[PDB]
RNA sequence: UCUCGAGCCCUAGACAGCCGGGAGGUGAGCUUAGAAGCAGCUACCCUCUAAGAAAAGCGUAACAGCUUACCGGCCGAGGUU
């Protein structure tokens, strides 16, 4: 239902496409404060109990694209 | 006596507590 | 086909077979009109969990679909190098 993860990040982040590199070239930021906002809006699209678990898939796409977080 | 069976019980004896083999084990503990 | 030896696995169930599960974020990102395991490039992370790859082999125009990994069950004694 909700949009998909990739989409989401390329909002806040503020920019469109990733890195060459994942990691390697890092493209955009994110505060743990916006991606407690980005594990809210996919509530049902994950498996995760707690947010906490919700935030960890989430942040599991970033790193691999470029998006830092602080 | 692979450590992961022996942990797997504990794990196991630990939720009783609050592989068939293995759920008969904890449970004869 | 006979005989002798070494290593490893095994009744906490080995090896094989059969049955069941092989799941979510997410069709990863990039490239591209499109590519969703599986053209190429880079990365290859985490949830649920007893398991389940950013996918090993076919398959597709691309999907779909079919199996491997991995877990569980039935079975029950040697098995493997």
């Amino acid at each position: 239902g909700v949009p998909p993860t990739a989409e989401l990040i390329k909002d806040e982040a503020g920019f469109e496409t990733g890195s060459g590199e994942p990691q390697e070239d890092f493209v955009a930021d994110l505060s743990v404060d916006q991606v407690k906002q980005i594990a809210e809006q996919k509530h049902p699209d994950l498996l995760s109990y707690d947010l906490t678990n919700a935030a960890k898939e989430v942040v599991g796409t970033c790193t691999s694209l470029g998006v830092t977080i602080e | 006596i692979p450590e992961w069976k022996q942990e797997e019980v504990d794990a196991i004896v630990e939720m009783i507590e609050s592989r068939n083999t293995l759920l008969e084990r904890a449970l004869d503990d």
